[PDB]
C-alpha cells in the first residue's frame, strides 16, 4: 500500500506529507514519523508523516516544492517506505538561490532560516530544496552538503554554514541534462530495444546468472543526423541510474599526439572501477573512420587503442558501450563483429504521430496562441527530423518577435511589460517558418514508415491478392511454411507503363505486414554508379537488416540494369538470410533492357504486369485525389472516366491540377476585381480541352505483347 | 516583420567632431549601403540575443547562435561584421584564418581555446572568425594531421559553446561549399546569409560613401557612373575612385616639380577630379566578380520586350500567383509548379523574359551560362 | 578465463590434430627429434574467417601442453607510442626465449605486418623489420613455437611466408552439421533448457553459421525467453521473485526466433566448407557418374597404380550443358566420394575480383585450396569472365600447381564456345563433359528426392507428372513442387482463418503444373546438341 495519490497540501511545510488514517494504519506509521518517498526517475526524499482524515483512501498531500523536487505533478504516484533510521545532521552547509536573494540585505540566516529551524526537526537530504517566508519576501535554500550523509534531521545540534556563492537557478538545468523517457517522442520501438538491452543487464543482473548466459555488451546506434540519438542515450542513462560517462568523438580526436589514447584509457578504467556504468561514444566515425579515409599513424593508433580497450572488457561485466554514427559503412569494419557492437539499432525519420509528439514536447514552454492546429502541422511537415522541428519552432518564435518589433524600441535595456505580456505565436508564423525551413534528411536514403492500405489503389485486385499471398503469409504465419519446409520467395518485380501506381503499391504491401520502407530512386542509383554518393548498396542492405522487417523499393531499375552496381546488388541479394523478412521490390519501364541475371530464381523473379487503370479504377483515383478539395455539388465523374480511356493515374492527377489551377485563377481574378469556393464542372471541361494521354499506343501494345509472350 | 529593425553615433565644430556627426574604425551603419536586407538580417540575429535577452526568456526559446556569411570576395563581409560589432558595443574577439594558420604546430589550437574561454568569461561577446575556410577547408582538401586537429578543436569548442552564455559566432567565407560540411548542422553555423553584388542604387550609395572627401569637380554625374558600372563590387568601386584620383594627379603633374620635396600650395589646392578621369578609370578597371556565379537583382518590366502576350500571361499565372497569393493555393491545397523551360529560335529574348519574371516577384536572379 | 582444454572445442578434428601433432611433439617430446635428427618446423600460420575459434584453439593447445605461454595482440602492440612497439616485441621474445619451452601467439598478425602496398608509413616499415629480425634471429633459439592468426593468407607481408618463418599453414573452414551440433552442446551445457529441445534440428537448419554465430544465436534465444517471461517481471522491484526466476526456461520457438534474427556473414566470402552429398541426390547420368569416379577417385584412393604406370592425373574438368541440370550437385558428390573439402566461387565473386572491389583474390583462393588439400575448387559461370586479367591470373595459378597435390578445378558454363581457347589446352580445363537434361526415370528420382521432407497423400503417383515433364530441368520440377506446396499452404491458411489441410493432394500438383513452362528454349537445346556432336566428331574416330 505504498502507492498513494498526490494532493495539494494546504500547509506551508516542504517536509510534511499527509496521509489518510486508514492509509496510516496500512503503512503502520505514527504521527510525525519520517518516511522516504520516491517519485519519477531516481529522485527521492524524506517527509514527516502527518495524519489527515480528510484525505481519501490512497491519497496524500505534498506541496509544490516536493513535487518539483520529485519531478512529479498533481495526481501522480510515489513509493513511500518507513524511514525510522534517519539521524541528526551534525554539520550542514546550505547556500541561498541567487534569484531569491536579489537585493535582500541583513543576516539572511537569522532572518529566515533561524525561525525555520527553531526545533523544527525537518528532515533533509542531499539536493533538496526548501522555501522560507521571512518578512514580506520568500527565499529558497538548497541542501549543499550534510554530515552525516545522506538524509538526516536538522536539529539544534546541527551546525549550519551559510557562507558561499549564491546558487544561480539557471545552471541547474542549463548546464545539466536531466531528460527522461517523457522527453522522447515518435521512437518507441527503438527505445524499447535499447532499454531491454541496457537496463536488463544492470537493473536485473541476476536473471542472466539464473539462465547462465552472458548478455551482449556493445550496441551500435545509427541513423540520419539530428534524430536525437545522443538524446536517446542520455535518457536511457538517466533512467537506468547507473554512473554515466561520455566520450565525445572530436573532443578525443582534438588533442596532442599520444594524449587521445590517455583520455580513452582513463575513461574506460574509470567506468570499470564504478560498475555498473554506461559508456556513450558520440560520433564514433570521427575517431574510427573507414580505412580508405584515415592513413596517418595517429589516426590508426587511436583506432588500435580503442579496439584493445573494447576487447579488454568482455570479461568484466556491468558495463555497456553505446556508439553513434550516421552510416554503418562509415567506421572501420573491424568494429562490427562478435564481442564488439554485436547489436545494431537503426533510427529513421518519424511518422505523423511521432512528429505531433515531438511538437508537443517542444511546444510546452512556448506561449502559443489559441488558434493552433499542431495536427495540421504534423500532416504538412513530412521528412522533418526532430532537429528540423526544433528549428521550425525557433523560426516561428523569431517571426512572432519580429512582427511585434513594431511596438518596441531598440533603445534602453528594458522592454515595456505590457508588450512582453502580449507575445503570442499564431499559425501564420508557423507557416512562414515552414516556408523558410531547410529539411535535409531526404537528401540521403533513410528508413521511414508508411500508412497506405488497400484503399487508394483502384483496380488490379488480382495483383493485390497475389501480393498478399507472396508477402502476408510468410510473415504472419511462418509456422505453415516451416511445416511444409518451404523458403518464402524473396522479392518481386513490377513492370508496366509509368505512373500506374507502383510506388504506392509497394508502400501498401509494406503497410500490410507493418514493416519499415526504404526507397532507392533512380538518381540515387546513378550517383552510386558514379561513386559520388555518400551511401553504398551494402549500406542500404545493412540498414534494411537492422530495421527488419523492411521493404526495399528500387525505382527505375533499368537506368542501371541495362556492371559494378548490378554486381553489388546481386551479391547483396544472394548474401541474404532466408528467415529475415527483407523483401526487395523493383520497378521498371523496360523489362527487356533489364539484365537477365537479376531475374534468376532466388532473386527478383516474380514478374508482375501493372495494367493501365480501368474505368472503375479511374473513378476510384478521381474520388481519392479530390478527397481534400471543394467540389461543385452534383458533379458526375463517370463521364470523365469514360472519356479518360488510356489515361494513367498521373494523367488524371494532371487534369485535376489543371482544373484546380483554372479555378483558383478565376477566384483570384474575381477577388482582385473587388465568391469562388467551388470547382465548377466548366473548370474540368477547360482542363480536358488541353489534356491528353502521355502514353503512346506503340508502348502500350509492346507491353501487351511482352506480357502475352511471358504468359505463353 | 521583414526589415523592421532598420527603422528608428557609434555610441559616442569641435563638438561635432567629438560626437562623430588612419585607424578610423567603429564604422557604423552609415558606412554601408546597398545591402539593406542582409544588414537587417545580421542585425536581427545579433543585436536582439545580446541587447534584449529577456524577450526569449519571456517567450521561452533558445535563440540561434551560428551565423555564416558568404558571398563574392570584396562585397564587404568584414566591413559589415566590424560595423555590427562596434554598433552592439560588446566584447569583440577577432580571429583570422591565416593568422591562426601561420602559428607553429601545437599553437594554432591553444589560441582558439583561449579565445573561446575569454569570450565566455566576458559575456556578452561577439566572435568573428574571418576567413573560416582557411582553418576548416573541405574534407578532401587537407589530409594532414594538424589540418584535422584544428577542425576537431573548432567543432568541440562550437558544440561546448551552446549554452546560456550570450555569445554569438560569425564566420565569413566566399565559397559556401568550401567549409567542412560538418560545420553546417544544428547547434552550429546553421543560419546562412548570402551577399550579392549591388544594383544601380547600391552602386550609387557606395560611390557616394566613398566619394565624400575627394575634391570632386562640379562636372561630376555620379548617377551616370552608377548606371554604367555593372557588376562592380564595392571594392571595385573604391579602386575605380582611387584610379580616377591617380589619373587626375598624373594629368596635373605637368606643373608639379618632382625634384622639390614640397609643392606650391596653389597647385595642391587646385586638384579636381573631372568626369573624364572617371571614364578613364572605368576603362582601366577590370571587375572579376562575374567570373563566378553571384546573386544580383534585375529591373526589367513587361515593356522592354515585345509581343508574347499569351506567354506573359502564362508566366504570370505560373509564378506571380504562388508568390503574391499563396493563401488561395493553400486553400485549394495545390502546390505550385517548380520550373519552366523556354524553347524557340535563338535571339528571341528568353533572358529578358526570365529577368522580367524575376522582377515581378521581386526575387534575386542567378544565372548559369553555357561556358559555366 | 583460462583452462579451456580440448573439451571446449568441437567439429574441428582435422585442424586440431594438425596443430597438436605440430606443436606438442617439439615441446612435449624434444628427444624424438634428437633421435631422428631433424629440425622441427617453428612457424605456424592459422588463417580463416573471423570467429572460427582460432584464438580459442591456440589457448586450448597451449594450456593442454602445459608450457609457458605468452599472448601478443596486434592492436595493442600497434597502439603504443612510436618506438614502443619494437621494445614490446623485443621484450616478449626475450621472455619467451628465457622460459623455454614456450609458445607465442601473434593474434591479428595482419594488423602489424600488413600487405606491403598499405605500408606507406615509416613506422609500419620499422615494426615489420623488427618483427622479421626477431623471427630470423630465433633460429638459434629452440623450444619456442610461434603461432599467428590472420583473416586471410594474402594480407600478411609475403616476406613472412618463407623457410624459417611461418611456413606451415592451417586453414579453418566453416563447420558441418556434426560440428555445429557439437558446438551447440558445448555452449548449451548450463542453460535451463526446456525438455522440448531438438538441438539436432537446429544444427540441421543452421548452415554456414560459425561458432561465434552459434554462440550469438544461443544468447539471442535466451534473451527472447527472458523478454517473453518479462510479463511477470516489473522493473520497479529491485528484488526478483525466486519462483519467477526459477520458472525461466528456453524453448524451441525461442531458438527459431533467434535464427530469424540472425546475421551470418561467413559465406559472404569464399571459404573452405565440407559437403556430404552421395550418389543419391542426383539421378541418372550414370555414364557421367562412372566417368567422374574413374577420373577422380582412382588417382586419390589408388596412387600406387598411377605411380606404377607414371600417369599424371588430370587437374581439372569442365561441365557444359543447359543451366539447372545439377552441375553443382554433381561436383559436390564428386568431392564427397574422395572425402575432400569443397570451395565454391560464384560468378558475382569473379566479377568482383575483375573489378578489384573484393578482398579475396584468385591467388588467395588457390593458397587456401593448397592449405586445405585435398580440395575441389568450383568455378561457376566462367562465361562472364571468359567473354583478360582474371583469365590470365587463373591460367598462371592453374599451371603453377603441384601435380601430386590433390587439387581439382571444376568449371561450369553454358557457353563453351565463348570460353577462351587457352583454358581448354592440355594441363588445364581440357576435359569437357556434356550434361543433358534429366530422363523420365531421372525426373521421377528427382521428384522423390525433393519430396523426402514433405508429407504427401498416399496413393499420389508421380509417374504421370514425370511423363508430362519432357525436357524439363531440375529447376523446373523444383518450381512446380514449390508452387504446389504454395497452393497447399494457401488452402490450409484459408481453412484455418475460416475455422484441415495436413498434407499435399494430387489436385494441388495438377493446379501447380497447369501453369508450368520449360526453362530452356528449344533453340538453345538444338545449339547444345549441335556443339556436343561437333565435339564428338573431334574425338570420335
Ligand atoms: N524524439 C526526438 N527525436 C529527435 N529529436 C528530438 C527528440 N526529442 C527532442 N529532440 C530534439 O532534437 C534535437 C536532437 O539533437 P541531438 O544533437 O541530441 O541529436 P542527434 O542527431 O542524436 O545528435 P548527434 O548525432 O549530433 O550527437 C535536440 O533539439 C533535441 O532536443
Ligand atoms: N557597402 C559596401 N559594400 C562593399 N564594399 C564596401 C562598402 N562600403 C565600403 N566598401 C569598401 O569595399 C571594400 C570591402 O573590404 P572588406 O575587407 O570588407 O572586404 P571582404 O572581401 O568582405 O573582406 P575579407 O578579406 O574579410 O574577406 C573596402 O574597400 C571597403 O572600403
Ligand atoms: N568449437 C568452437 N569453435 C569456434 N568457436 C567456438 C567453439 N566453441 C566455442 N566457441 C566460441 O566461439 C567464439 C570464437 O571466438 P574467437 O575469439 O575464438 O574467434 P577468432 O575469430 O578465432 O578470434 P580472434 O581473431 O579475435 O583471435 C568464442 O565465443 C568461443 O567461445
Ligand atoms: N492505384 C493507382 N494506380 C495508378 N495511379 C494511381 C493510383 N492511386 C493513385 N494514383 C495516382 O497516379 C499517380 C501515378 O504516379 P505514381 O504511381 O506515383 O508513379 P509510378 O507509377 O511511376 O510509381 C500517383 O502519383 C497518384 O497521384
Ligand atoms: N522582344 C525581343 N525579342 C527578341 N530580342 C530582343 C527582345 N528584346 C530585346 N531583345 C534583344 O535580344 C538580345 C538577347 O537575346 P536573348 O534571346 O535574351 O538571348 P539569346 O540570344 O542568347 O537567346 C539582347 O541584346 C536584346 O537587345
Ligand atoms: N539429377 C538432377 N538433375 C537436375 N537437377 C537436379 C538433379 N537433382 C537435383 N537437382 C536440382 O538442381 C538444382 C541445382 O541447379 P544447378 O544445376 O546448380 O543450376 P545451374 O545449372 O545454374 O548451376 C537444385 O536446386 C536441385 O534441386
Amino acid at each position: 500500500d505504498n502507492m498513494l495519490l498526490v494532493d495539494d497540501a494546504i500547509n506551508d511545510d516542504n517536509s510534511v506529507i499527509a496521509i489518510n488514517s486508514n492509509t496510516m494504519d496500512k503503512l503502520e506509521l505514527f504521527r510525525g514519523d519520517t518516511v522516504l518517498v520516491k517519485g519519477k526517475k531516481r529522485k527521492d526524499t524524506v517527509l514527516i508523516v502527518l495524519i489527515d482524515d480528510e484525505l481519501e483512501d490512497g491519497a496524500c498531500r505534498i506541496n509544490r516544492v516536493v513535487r518539483n523536487n520529485l519531478r512529479i505533478r498533481l495526481g501522480d504516484l510515489v513509493t513511500i517506505h518507513p524511514c525510522p533510521d534517519i539521524k541528526y545532521a551534525t554539520r550542514i552547509s546550505v547556500l541561498p538561490i541567487a534569484d531569491t536573494i536579489e537585493g535582500i540585505t541583513g543576516n539572511l540566516f537569522d532572518v529566515f532560516l533561524k525561525p525555520y529551524f527553531v526545533e523544527a526537526y525537518r528532515p533533509v537530504r542531499k539536493g533538496d530544496h526548501f522555501v522560507v517566508r521571512g518578512g514580506m519576501r520568500q527565499v529558497e535554500f538548497k541542501v549543499v552538503d550534510v554530515e552525516p550523509e545522506e538524509y538526516a534531521v536538522v536539529a539544534q545540534d546541527t551546525i549550519i554554514h551559510w557562507e558561499g556563492e549564491p546558487i544561480n537557478r539557471e545552471d541547474e538545468e542549463n548546464n545539466m541534462n536531466e531528460v527522461g523517457y517523457d522527453d522522447i517522442g515518435g521512437c518507441r520501438k527503438q527505445m524499447a530495444q535499447i532499454r531491454e538491452m541496457v537496463e536488463l543487464p544492470l537493473r536485473h543482473p541476476q536473471l542472466f546468472k539464473a539462465i547462465g548466459i552472458k548478455p551482449p555488451r556493445g550496441v551500435l546506434m545509427y541513423g540520419p543526423p539530428g534524430t536525437g540519438k545522443t538524446l536517446m542515450a542520455r535518457a536511457v542513462a538517466n533512467e537506468t541510474g547507473a554512473f554515466f560517462f561520455l566520450i565525445n568523438g572530436p573532443e578525443v580526436m582534438s588533442k596532442m599526439a599520444g594524449e587521445s589514447e590517455s583520455n580513452l584509457r582513463k575513461a574506460f578504467e574509470e567506468a570499470e572501477k564504478n560498475a555498473p556504468a554506461i559508456i556513450f561514444i558520440d560520433e564514433i566515425d570521427s575517431i574510427a573512420p573507414k580505412r580508405d579515409k584515415t592513413n596517418g599513424e595517429v589516426e590508426r593508433r587511436v583506432v588500435s587503442q580503442l579496439l584493445t580497450l573494447m576487447d579488454g572488457m568482455k570479461a568484466r561485466s556491468n558495463v555497456v558501450v553505446i556508439a553513434a554514427t550516421n552510416r554503418p559503412n562509415s567506421i572501420d569494419p573491424a568494429l562490427r563483429r562478435f564481442g564488439r557492437f554485436d547489436r545494431e539499432v537503426d533510427i529513421g525519420i518519424p511518422d505523423a504521430t511521432g512528429r505531433l509528439e515531438v511538437l508537443r514536447i517542444h511546444t510546452k514552454n512556448m506561449k502559443l496562441a489559441d488558434d493552433v492546429d499542431l495536427e495540421a502541422l504534423a500532416a504538412e511537415t513530412h521528412g522533418y527530423v526532430g532537429a528540423d522541428i526544433a528549428s521550425l519552432c525557433s523560426e516561428a518564435a523569431m517571426q512572432q518577435i519580429r512582427e511585434k518589433m513594431d511596438l518596441i524600441d531598440l533603445d534602453e535595456d528594458e522592454i515595456d511589460a505590457e508588450v512582453l505580456d502580449s507575445l503570442g505565436v499564431t499559425m501564420d508564423n508557423f507557416r512562414f517558418a515552414l516556408g523558410n525551413s531547410n529539411p535535409s534528411a531526404l537528401r540521403e536514403t533513410v528508413v521511414e514508415s508508411v500508412n497506405v492500405t488497400w484503399d487508394d489503389v483502384g483496380g488490379l485486385d488480382e495483383i493485390k491478392e497475389e501480393l498478399k499471398e507472396t508477402v502476408e503469409y510468410p510473415v504472419l504465419h511462418p509456422d505453415q511454411y516451416t511445416k511444409f519446409g518451404l523458403s518464402p520467395s524473396k522479392g518481386v518485380l513490377f513492370y508496366g507503363p509509368p505512373g500506374t501506381g507502383k510506388t504506392l503499391l509497394a508502400k501498401a504491401v509494406a503497410t500490410e505486414v507493418s514493416a519499415n520502407f526504404i526507397s532507392v530512386k533512380g538518381p540515387e542509383l546513378l550517383s552510386m554508379w558514379y561513386g559520388e554518393s555518400e551511401s553504398n548498396i551494402r549500406d542500404i542492405f545493412d540498414k534494411a537488416r537492422a530495421a527488419a522487417p523492411t521493404v526495399v523499393f528500387l525505382d527505375e531499375l533499368d537506368s542501371i540494369a541495362k556492371d559494378r552496381v548490378v554486381n553489388q546488388l546481386l551479391t547483396e541479394m544472394d548474401g541474404m538470410n532466408a528467415k529475415k523478412n527483407v523483401f526487395v521490390i523493383g520497378a521498371t519501364n523496360r523489362p527487356d533492357q533489364i539484365d537477365p541475371a537479376i531475374l534468376r530464381p532466388g532473386r527478383l523473379d516474380q514478374l508482375i504486369y501493372v495494367p493501365l487503370p480501368d474505368e472503375n479504377a479511374r473513378l476510384s483515383i478521381l474520388n481519392a485525389q479530390l478527397r481534400k478539395t471543394p467540389l461543385e455539388p452534383g458533379l458526375e465523374l463517370t463521364a470523365i472516366a469514360k472519356a479518360t480511356q488510356g489515361f494513367s493515374g498521373a494523367d488524371l492527377l494532371y487534369i485535376v491540377q489543371r482544373a484546380a489551377k483554372y479555378a483558383i485563377k478565376d477566384s483570384i481574378e474575381a477577388h482582385r476585381q473587388h465568391p469562388v469556393p467551388y470547382i465548377t464542372k466548366e473548370h474540368f471541361a477547360e482542363a480536358m480541352k488541353t489534356a491528353k494521354r502521355s502514353v503512346s499506343d506503340a508502348e502500350l501494345r509492346r507491353y501487351e505483347a511482352y506480357s502475352q509472350q511471358m504468359k505463353a | 516583420t521583414a526589415t523592421a529593425i532598420l527603422r528608428r553615433k557609434k555610441r559616442k565644430r569641435v563638438v561635432r567632431n567629438n560626437l562623430r556627426i588612419n585607424n578610423m574604425n567603429e564604422v557604423g551603419y552609415d558606412d554601408i549601403g546597398g545591402c539593406r536586407k542582409q544588414m537587417a538580417q545580421i542585425r536581427e540575429m545579433v543585436e536582439l540575443p545580446l541587447r534584449h535577452p529577456q524577450l526569449f526568456k519571456a517567450i521561452g526559446i533558445k535563440p540561434p547562435r551560428g551565423v555564416l556569411m558568404y558571398g563574392p570576395p570584396g562585397t564587404g563581409k568584414t566591413l559589415m561584421a566590424r560595423a555590427v560589432a562596434n554598433e552592439t558595443g560588446a566584447f569583440f574577439f577577432l580571429i583570422n584564418g591565416p593568422e591562426v594558420m601561420s602559428k607553429m604546430a601545437g599553437e594554432s589550437e591553444s589560441n582558439l581555446r583561449k579565445a573561446f574561454e575569454e569570450a565566455e568569461k566576458n559575456a556578452p561577446a561577439i566572435i568573428f572568425i574571418d576567413e573560416i575556410d582557411s582553418i576548416a577547408p573541405k574534407r578532401d582538401k587537407t589530409n594532414g594531421e594538424v589540418e584535422r586537429r584544428v577542425v576537431s578543436q573548432l567543432l568541440t569548442l562550437m558544440d561546448g559553446m551552446k549554452a546560456r552564455s550570450n555569445v554569438v559566432v560569425i564566420a565569413a567565407t566566399n565559397r559556401p561549399n568550401s567549409i567542412d560540411p560538418a560545420l553546417r548542422r544544428f547547434g552550429r553555423f546553421d543560419r546562412e546569409v548570402d551577399i550579392g553584388i549591388p544594383d544601380a542604387t547600391g552602386r550609387l550609395e557606395v560611390l557616394r560613401i566613398h566619394t565624400k572627401n575627394m575634391k570632386l569637380a562640379d562636372d561630376v554625374d555620379l548617377e551616370a557612373l552608377a548606371a554604367e558600372t555593372h557588376g562592380y563590387v564595392g571594392a571595385d568601386i573604391a579602386s575605380l575612385c582611387s584610379e580616377a584620383a591617380m589619373q587626375q594627379i598624373r594629368e596635373k603633374m605637368d606643373l608639379i616639380d618632382l625634384d622639390e620635396d614640397e609643392i606650391d600650395a596653389e597647385v595642391l589646392d587646385s586638384l579636381g577630379v573631372t568626369m573624364d578621369n572617371f571614364r578613364f578609370a572605368l576603362g582601366n578597371s577590370n571587375p572579376s566578380a562575374l567570373r563566378e556565379t553571384v546573386v544580383e537583382s534585375v529591373n526589367v518590366t513587361w515593356d522592354d520586350v515585345g509581343g508574347l502576350d499569351e506567354i506573359k500571361e502564362e508566366l504570370k499565372e505560373t509564378v506571380e500567383y504562388p508568390v503574391l497569393h499563396p493563401d488561395q493555393y493553400t486553400k485549394f491545397g495545390l502546390s505550385p509548379s517548380k520550373g519552366v523551360l523556354f524553347y524557340g529560335p535563338p535571339g528571341t529574348g528568353k533572358t529578358l523574359l526570365a529577368k522580367a519574371v524575376a522582377t515581378e516577384v521581386s526575387a534575386n536572379f542567378i544565372s548559369v551560362k553555357g561556358p559555366e
